[PDB]
């Protein structure tokens, strides 16, 4: 700003820039989705691995 | 002597010579915003696709 001897847009874009600060909000779209994944994937993940440890000993 | 002439008549007889901001404006590119924040849409959003999963792959591991 202090190169630009002109500067009454440099006070422009810094008040536009601060402005439009939070240009893009906080996303956690991943918590409904990863628990639903989540208890399909363990039922069928505890269940291979009951149905795999029953045979080896058997 | 021929330095004091010069020097005089060069300052005071046109210091500057004239300048508008407001024609320079259009000579430069102006700033213009970043359009939307955006959202991520909601990516495979409920047991929808899971139910579709676990049927359309059932496919073992062996």
């Amino acid at each position: 700003r202090s190169v630009l001897k002109n500067t009454s847009v440099i006070d422009k874009i810094e008040s536009y820039v601060k402005q439009y600060k939070p240009v893009k909000i906080d996303a956690s779209k991943q918590l409904q989705v990863i628990e639903s994944f989540e208890k399909h994937a363990m039922t069928n993940a505890k269940e291979t691995e009951s149905l795999v440890s029953k045979e080896l000993k058997d | 002597n021929v330095i004091q002439d010069l020097y005089l008549r060069e300052l005071k007889d046109t210091k500057l010579a004239p300048s508008t901001l407001q024609d320079a404006e259009g000579n430069v590119k102006p700033w213009n915003p970043p359009q939307k924040p955006n959202l991520p849409e909601l990516e495979l959003q409920g047991p929808e696709a899971l139910k579709a999963y676990t049927e359309q792959n059932v496919e073992t591991a062996h």
